[PDB]
């Protein structure tokens, strides 16, 4: 609303707040917790852990 | 993943899915024999995401680009050498043939295959 | 269990031979072949004990007969006039030539029955 370009398609964060990103779902659901599975956050590897 | 190999990337793609459909199973060593060195990756169950690639390609060519680099380079001095050269050349003239009015290695399509027509069209293109 | 489907005609293999009668024999049944491990049965007693000590008493050399062996046999092919003579063995060994025979079956002598001749030569192919 700020652009109106379109809306935000990127988040840059600490590991912290991406392990709760990569450990949970983020599709329309019940609720759903695990250990991080999708998301490569292993910033040895990467930078890039995927897309939400 | 870079747009140039698009089609290419499609290809491999419909080849792993037939691979991840057989029954090869129960591999001890993998199931590779020469050309490529292979690498032990995440394995996220199957999963390895284009970006963990991406590390996996540089964690593969780094020990070994120096070894390849002296082997080609050793060689190619080899080749400048008396005698040397000439067995190549010698070795060069009969593995590859062509005189005048003469063909190139040509497709042979002597023995059972779908139809003439396709033959002729196969033929044509390995021209 | 990779390879239980194997090991089920493995096992039936192992005990045919237990119920066969090839028995009161002082010598090994060891022609040319594996490195030999001993056990008793009496109902499995020990075979833990042997087999620790057997598996680390191997460990000790490390293989480094076989492991040396093949290192040394691709280091010596790896010569000049020592390739040759492995390269003309496997040349005169193994042939090829235009459009002809490579090892094949040759089932001449009797067979129960021509189908299976069919088969067999199938199967090799």
């Amino acid at each position: 609303r700020q652009t109106g370009r379109g809306e935000g398609n990127f988040i840059i964060a600490s590991r912290n707040v991406v392990n709760v990103l990569a450990s949970v779902d983020t599709g329309i659901s019940y609720a759903a917790q695990g250990l991080a599975t999708g998301f490569s956050t292993d910033t040895t590897k990467s930078v890039f852990a995927g897309v939400l | 993943v870079l747009s140039l190999f698009a089609p290419w990337a499609k290809m491999d793609e419909r080849n792993f899915k037939d691979q991840e459909k057989e029954d090869l199973v129960s591999i001890t060593a993998p199931k590779l024999d020469d050309g490529a060195r292979e690498f032990e990756v995440s394995s996220n169950e199957a999963a390895s995401p284009y970006n963990a690639a991406f590390q996996t390609i540089f964690g593969s060519y780094e020990p070994g680009m120096k070894t390849t680099r002296e082997l080609i380079d050793t060689y190619r001095n080899l080749m400048n050498n008396y005698e040397v050269d000439n067995a190549v050349s010698e070795i060069v003239s009969d593995a590859i043939v062509y005189e005048d009015d003469t063909e190139v290695v040509a497709l042979n399509l002597d023995k059972s295959k779908f139809s003439p027509k396709i033959k002729n069209m196969m033929l044509d293109e390995f021209s």
